[PDB]
């Protein structure tokens, strides 16, 4: 979609960290859905950048830190 | 161009691009090649295109790592690049010491410097290097 | 403090012994011996620095040495990284005609 989100994982030092490109090449901070937290392994996922707009034609970095221990 | 949930490339029917996840989760597609143009373009130093596209990643996990990690020009750096920290990484990766200079100014992660002036010298200019070292307390040196 | 060469030769021998590059140099100098300083450098991989001495107080090893340093650089290709000239062009060595011989 215009909004193209591309993402891969980078694990940078303990922290497995989530590179997200949500690029919202959308025609607007299109409304966004939902995301859920959880216990993970000896890690827990632990962050979400809060908003839910898919800002028009716009590119965004959405970071998830994970909790790595 | 970027996919759209699972797809698999089946093969290529012309420019009007076609894509498949197996038998659904499908595309007709306005193209946008990357690369072809590129190693040729690159091979002839040419940027015009990329630029023109204004195409600009280098990370997705990474994305500089085709050979932009094993860089090809710092012309590349120019299409995209960011934070002083990032810039810095480039400053080593390219060895972009232009960006380094500022980067340096903006570095202040010592060690970072600390290697670097020499390296700078190594690459050149001690007129400058002397300064670098000056704050560095390689006074004796 | 009183000073002494003899001490220095034996010591030189010692200088060779010690295992960090720097002291040994002072010695070499101290004795007056570019040659020694420069030879020392060859082992340590002091290369940029070695060139400065070789230039300053000319044993014209700058020519010799530079080629080798450059070669390292060369190994680590890129033309800028290669870097080149001794009598003329980039450097004009003996054509510059200025202060170390």
């Amino acid at each position: 979609d215009p909004v193209y989100a591309e993402a891969y994982v980078h694990v940078n030092q303990y922290d497995i960290v989530l590179d997200v490109l949500v690029v919202n090449q959308t025609s607007d901070t299109l409304q966004n859905c939902t995301l859920e937290l959880a216990t993970l392994g000896d890690l827990k996922l632990v962050e979400k950048p809060s908003p839910l707009t898919l800002a028009p034609h716009d590119f965004a970095n959405i970071k998830a830190n994970v909790k790595v221990a | 161009r970027t996919l759209d949930l699972p797809i698999y490339v089946t093969r290529v029917k012309g420019n009007n691009v076609y894509c498949l996840d197996r038998e659904c989760r499908p595309r007709v597609l306005t193209i946008d090649p990357t690369e072809f143009k590129f190693k040729l373009a690159l091979i002839n130093r040419k940027y015009d295109e990329v630029l023109h596209m204004v195409r600009n990643a280098k990370l997705v996990g990474q994305s500089i790592i085709a050979y932009l990690q094993k860089k090809g020009y710092p012309e590349v750096a120019l299409h995209f690049v960011k934070d002083e920290k990032t810039r810095f990484s480039l400053a080593l990766e390219c060895g972009n010491i232009e960006i380094a200079l500022e980067a340096a100014k903006a570095l202040d992660d010592k060690n970072c410097w600390e290697k670097l002036g020499e390296v700078a010298l190594l690459q050149g200019n001690h007129q400058i290097v002397e300064m670098c070292y000056q704050r560095t307390k390689n006074f004796d040196k | 403090a009183s000073g002494n060469a003899s001490m220095v030769n034996k010591l030189a021998e010692g200088a060779e012994r010690d295992g960090k590059n720097n002291v040994a140099f002072m010695s070499y100098f101290l004795q007056g011996k570019l040659d020694a300083c420069l030879e020392l450098l060859i082992r340590t991989g002091r290369l940029p620095e070695a060139a400065f001495l070789a230039r300053t107080y000319l044993p014209s090893q700058v020519s010799r040495v530079v080629k080798l340093w450059r070669e390292n650089l060369s190994k680590v290709n890129q033309k800028a990284a290669e870097s080149l000239a001794d009598p003329t062009e980039y450097e004009n060595l003996f054509p510059g005609l200025k202060e170390a011989f």
